[PDB]
C-alpha cells in the first residue's frame, strides 16, 4: 500500500535495488520475458477495457478493446528484436567499442482518457530497455491502471523477472506526485494529457518530454469530393466520442463549396447549430476558461441537453458555425475531446491556408494537419500546402485516425499518441519515442 | 489503394478411387512420416497407405497420437520423433487437428532452433505483410488427404494451437502453410454417419456463406462460392438420407467442401465462426452445428438498410450486404420474379431453416442440451472474448459486445430476430 | 431418530437425511434437470422397464416388482416426484 511519502521512499529504495539487479540481464533472456509479457497483455484486453469503461464512467468498450489489441500488437511487432544489452558496435581495427546502458528510474503519468493503453505501452517499453517505472495514475481512472500494472508485473514475475520493477501510487494525490516528481532517485518523467501538467513537468529542472496534441485543422477545397471527406471525418470524429489524441478540432470550408457541405452534414447525424444554443454550448465547453470536464467523452444528446437543448437522439456531432472570428477566446478554437465540431467559412485556398496556420499556432505543438482535395490535378496545391504548414503529420484525403477496411487506415502510421516533444513553446513538432531516447551510449577508444 | 489475393497449392488429385494413381507419382522420394489419429489407425486405412508405400518401399512411421485439438505438447513430441527420423516427406490424414498439427511440427522441424512464441505473436493475420518468414520446405515437404466433408483445412494456410496449462488459443496464418499436394478421394468417406455428414456440410455452408459477403471478397471467390452453394442444395438431402447407397451425392458434397475450402482461403471468415469456435470450446460442442444454430440471427444481424453506427468506409467497395443476399437468392432461384430485396432475403433464410430441419438439428441452444444457469454465467465473457477473436474478420458492419449477447440469447431461445 | 419415535418417523428422517445430504453434493433432483429429452423417455421407458425387470434383479429384492411399478418409479424420479401410494 502506497499512500504517504514514508512507504513511497520505501518502495523507491525497493524498486531501486530491483532495477540495479535487473540491469545486469542478458538479451537472450530478456527476450522471452518480452514475448511472454506482450502475449499476456494482448490476451486480456477486454477485462481491462470493461474495467476502464466502468471506472471512467464514459467511453466505448469496443474501441478500448481494439485499441488495446492494436497497441500491444504494434509495440511488440515494431520492437521484436533489437540489440539492447552489452556491446552494440565495434571497430576492432581501431579498438573503438560502443555499448549501451539503461537509464534507471522513470515516472509515468496516466490520464483518464486512455488509462490502460498507455500503461501497457510504457510498461513494455521500460521492461524492454531494462529500466524501472513508477506510475502516477489519475484518481478517477486508477483501479483499472493498477490492475493492469499488477497483471503485467505478474506475467513478468513468471518469467524470471526480479521481484518487481513497477511502482505506482495508491489513491494518487497532488502532493505525492510532486514529491516523486522532485524525488532525487528518478531519472526521467513521462507526462501526457492536459496542458497544465505538461508545462509543470517541463518546469521541473529534470529531463522531461510530453506527448500532447493541439487543435487539428482540416482544409477542404472546391476540387474535393464532398462525400468522401464527410464520411471520413464523421467516422474519425465518431470514434469513441472524439477522445483520441490529435483528433480533428475545426474545419475550414472554402466559399464555393460551403453551403452544400453544410447541408451535407444536415443530411446525416451531424446537427448544425447557428443560434443562441451556440452560446448555450460555448458556456459549457469553456466554463472556467479551462475546458469544462463534464463533457468528456459524452454523447451528442447528453452534451446537448446539458447545454440546455433537445436534439434528435440519432445525432452524434454538433456543428458550430459561429466561428467567423479566429482567436483563442473562441471555445470552438480550443480542442474539444468530445463529439463536437466548429467549422470555418473560408474564401479561397490561401485564405484557408492562413486560417489553418492561425489554428495551428493555438495548439502550440505541430502534430497533425488535414487536407481534403483532388490529388492528381493539384500537386502545386499539395507542395505549397506542405510548405505553409508545420506539423508532424500531413494527411491528404486521409482521416486522422486508425482503422478503416482491412489492415488499418492508414496501415503504415504510428498512433496519434507516442508523438511528444522536448519543448512546449511554439512550432514544437512532436516526435515519436524510442529506446534511443531511453538508453545512454558510451564508447571506448584503444 | 490496396491490393488483394488469390494463392492456392499447386496440385490436387481428386476423385473416386484416385488414391493409388494419386500416390503413384511419388517414386524418387525415400523417407516419409505419417500423421493421423489413433482411431483411424486402428481402422483399416493406415495399412492401405503403408502397403502402397512399401510397394515402392519407404522408411515410414505413423503418428496416430493426435486428439481433437493441437496441444502445444503433442506437436513437439511428434516433431522430435520425426527429426530423429529426419524424413523428407510428410503425409497428413483426416480432418483438422492431424493436418495443422503436422504443419506445425513440420515447420518446427524446418527450423528446430526458432522458438514458438515469436512465431506465434509475429504471425496472427494477413495484410500484415511485415515482415518475413524463415524459409521452409528445404528438407521435408507436405502431402495432404482429407476424410471429412465440410472442412477446408486441407488447403488453407491456417492453424490454431492450444496451451495445455492455460488453454490459450494461438492462431497462425500465412500462405506458406498451404500443403504442396492435396488429394480428395471419396472411398474413405462413404460409410461416415449422420448427422456427422450434416455437421460437416453445415460447417462448409457457413464457410461459403460468410466468404461471399466478406469485405475481403475478391472477384475470384464469388464464382466457386456460388458453385458450391448451388450444388449443395440438391445433394445434401439425398446424401444425408442416402449413403453409401448414393455414391453420387456423397463425393459431390465432398467436392463442395473442397470448393469452399478453396474459396475462404482467400476471403477470410467472419464473427459467427469465432463464436461457434468458442461456444464449442467451453461446452465441448462440435464445430459444424455450433455455427449452424447461429447463422440465422447472424444474417438477421447483418441484414440492415443503413445503420451508420459502427459501419466504416461504407460506400467504397461494399455496396450493401442485403444486395448480396438478394443476388444469391435470385441466382439460386429463391425468389419470385417480381420481388423486392427484403422478401428475397426472407425466402433465403426460410430456405436454410427448412434445410436445417431436414437434417435433424435442434432449434435452440437449450434444445441442444445446454443449461441456462451456466449459459447466463458465461455469456457475459463469451460475447466480449468473441469480439476480438480474429473477426476481424471481414465483417462489413462492426459489432459491439452488447449486440453479441442479444444474438446469443436469441439463439439459446429460438425466436426469429426481426425489427 | 428421536428416542420416542415410530418406525415411519425414523424412515422419513432417514430419507430426508439422504435428501439434503445429496443436495449438499450439487446434483440434479429430477432426471429432466439432469438433461434428458423426456418425450423419448416416455417413448422407450416401456421396454426399458421390461428389461429392467429381469436384469439379474433377481435380485435379493424382498418384494416382487411388476412392470407397472417400475414405470411409476421411473416417471416419478424423472420428474423428481415422490413415488408414494
Amino acid at each position: 500500500p502506497v499512500t504517504n511519502l514514508a512507504e513511497l521512499d520505501a518502495l523507491v529504495a525497493r524498486v531501486k535495488a530491483a532495477q540495479a539487479e535487473f540491469a545486469t540481464f542478458s538479451q537472450e533472456q530478456v527476450d522471452k520475458i518480452f514475448r511472454a509479457a506482450s502475449l499476456a497483455a494482448n490476451q486480456a484486453r477486454i477485462p481491462l477495457a470493461q474495467m476502464a469503461v466502468e471506472e471512467s464512467g464514459m467511453g466505448i468498450v469496443e474501441d478500448k478493446v481494439i485499441k488495446n489489441h492494436f497497441a500491444s500488437e504494434f509495440i511488440y511487432n515494431k520492437y521484436k528484436d533489437e540489440k539492447t544489452c552489452g556491446i552494440l558496435e565495434e571497430d576492432d581495427n581501431l579498438g573503438t567499442m560502443t555499448i549501451a546502458e539503461p537509464v534507471g528510474i522513470i515516472c509515468g503519468i496516466v490520464p483518464t482518457t486512455n488509462p490502460t493503453s498507455t500503461a501497457i505501452f510504457k510498461s513494455l517499453i521500460s521492461l524492454k530497455t531494462r529500466n524501472g517505472i513508477i506510475f502516477s495514475p489519475h484518481p478517477r481512472a486508477k483501479n483499472s491502471t493498477n490492475a493492469a500494472a499488477k497483471l503485467v508485473l505478474d506475467a513478468a514475475i513468471a518469467a524470471g523477472a526480479p521481484k518487481d520493477i513497477i511502482g505506482w501510487i495508491d489513491q494518487p494525490s497532488v502532493e505525492l506526485s510532486n514529491a516523486l516528481m522532485k524525488h532525487d532517485g528518478i531519472a526521467l518523467i513521462l507526462a501526457t494529457g492536459g496542458p497544465g501538467m505538461v508545462k509543470a513537468a517541463y518546469s521541473s529542472g529534470k529531463p522531461a518530454i510530453g506527448v500532447g496534441a493541439g487543435n487539428v485543422p482540416v482544409v477542404i477545397d472546391e476540387t474535393a469530393d464532398i462525400k468522401r471527406a464527410v464520411a471520413s471525418i464523421l467516422m474519425s470524429k465518431t470514434f469513441d466520442n472524439g477522445v483520441v489524441c490529435a483528433s480533428e478540432q475545426a474545419a475550414i470550408v472554402v466559399s464555393e463549396v460551403y453551403d452544400e457541405v453544410k447541408e451535407r452534414f444536415a443530411t446525416h447525424k451531424a446537427h448544425v447549430l447557428s443560434k443562441a444554443d451556440a452560446d448555450k454550448v460555448r458556456k459549457v465547453l469553456l466554463i472556467d476558461g479551462a475546458l469544462n470536464a463534464k463533457i468528456v467523452g459524452q454523447p451528442a444528446a447528453a452534451i446537448a441537453e446539458m447545454a440546455g437543448v433537445k436534439v434528435p437522439a440519432d445525432t452524434k456531432v454538433l456543428v458550430g458555425e459561429g466561428l467567423g472570428k479566429v482567436s483563442y477566446d473562441d471555445e470552438f478554437a480550443h480542442e474539444k475531446l468530445s463529439p463536437t465540431l466548429g467549422l470555418f467559412r473560408a474564401d479561397n485556398f490561401e485564405d484557408a491556408v492562413a486560417q489553418a496556420v492561425t489554428m495551428v499556432e493555438i495548439g502550440g505543438i505541430g502534430h497533425t494537419s488535414g487536407l481534403y482535395t483532388n490529388q492528381d490535378v493539384n500537386a502545386d496545391r499539395i507542395r505549397y500546402f506542405g510548405d505553409k504548414l508545420k506539423t508532424a503529420r500531413i494527411l491528404v484525403n486521409i482521416p486522422t485516425t486508425h482503422g478503416g477496411i482491412g489492415d488499418l487506415y492508414n496501415f503504415n502510421v504510428a498512433p496519434s499518441l507516442t508523438l511528444g516533444c522536448g519543448s512546449w513553446g511554439g512550432n514544437s513538432i512532436s516526435e515519436n519515442v524510442g529506446p534511443k531516447h531511453l538508453i545512454n551510449k558510451k564508447t571506448v577508444a584503444k | 489503394e490496396n491490393m488483394l489475393w488469390h494463392k492456392l497449392p499447386k496440385s490436387i488429385y481428386f476423385r473416386r478411387g484416385s488414391l493409388p494413381i494419386a500416390l503413384s507419382d511419388l517414386e524418387g522420394k525415400k523417407r516419409a512420416f505419417l500423421v493421423t489419429d489413433r482411431f483411424l489407425f486402428n481402422n483399416g486405412y493406415a495399412d492401405d497407405v503403408v502397403a502402397l508405400l512399401k510397394a515402392q518401399g519407404m522408411e515410414v512411421q505413423t503418428f496416430f497420437e493426435v486428439e481433437a485439438d493441437p496441444t502445444l505438447s503433442v506437436v513437439e513430441k511428434g516433431a522430435a520423433a520425426m527429426q530423429s527420423f529426419q524424413p523428407d516427406v510428410i503425409l497428413a490424414l483426416g480432418g483438422g487437428s492431424p493436418m495443422d498439427a503436422a504443419k506445425i511440427m513440420w515447420v518446427m522441424y524446418e527450423h528446430p532452433d526458432t522458438h514458438f512464441e515469436e512465431l506465434a505473436m509475429r504471425f496472427m493475420d494477413i495484410r500484415k505483410r511485415i515482415y518475413k518468414f524463415p524459409k521452409m520446405g528445404k528438407k521435408a515437404e507436405l502431402v495432404c488427404i482429407t476424410t471429412t466433408s465440410g472442412t477446408g483445412s486441407e488447403v488453407t494456410p491456417f492453424a490454431v494451437v492450444t496451451d495445455d496449462k492455460t488453454g490459450a488459443k494461438y492462431p497462425l496464418a500465412d500462405y506458406e502453410l498451404t500443403p504442396q499436394m492435396a488429394i480428395v478421394d471419396a472411398n474413405l468417406v462413404m460409410n461416415m454417419p449422420k448427422s456427422l455428414t450434416a455437421f460437416g456440410g453445415y460447417d462448409a455452408v457457413t464457410h461459403a456463406l460468410e466468404a461471399y459477403v466478406s469485405v475481403l471478397a475478391n472477384e475470384y471467390s464469388d464464382g466457386q462460392a456460388l458453385q458450391a452453394l448451388k450444388m449443395l442444395k440438391e445433394y445434401l438431402p439425398s446424401s444425408y438420407a442416402n449413403g453409401a447407397k448414393d455414391p453420387i451425392a456423397r463425393e459431390k458434397v465432398h467436392n463442395a467442401a473442397t470448393i469452399a475450402g478453396i474459396a475462404f482461403a482467400n476471403a477470410f471468415l467472419g464473427v459467427c465462426h469465432s463464436m461457434a469456435h468458442k461456444i464449442g470450446a467451453e461446452f465441448h460442442l462440435p464445430h459444424g452445428l455450433a455455427n449452424a444454430l447461429l447463422i440465422a440471427n447472424v444474417v438477421r444481424y447483418n441484414a440492415n438498410d443503413n445503420p451508420t453506427k459502427q459501419t466504416a468506409f461504407s460506400q467504397y467497395d461494399r455496396p450493401q450486404a442485403r444486395r448480396r443476399y438478394a443476388e444469391v437468392a435470385d441466382h439460386l432461384g429463391l425468389s419470385q420474379p417480381g420481388d423486392r430485396t427484403a422478401q428475397k432475403i426472407e425466402r433465403l433464410l426460410t430456405w436454410l431453416d427448412e434445410l436445417k430441419v431436414n437434417l435433424d438439428i435442434p432449434k435452440s441452444i437449450q434444445a441442444a442440451g445446454v443449461a441456462e444457469a451456466d449459459f447466463l454465467a458465461k455469456v457475459d465473457e463469451l460475447a466480449v472474448e468473441a469480439f476480438d477473436d480474429q473477426c476481424t474478420g471481414a465483417n462489413p458492419r462492426y459489432p459491439l459486445i452488447a449486440e453479441l449477447k442479444e444474438v446469443l440469447l436469441a439463439s439459446y431461445y429460438g425466436k426469429p430476430f426481426v425489427e
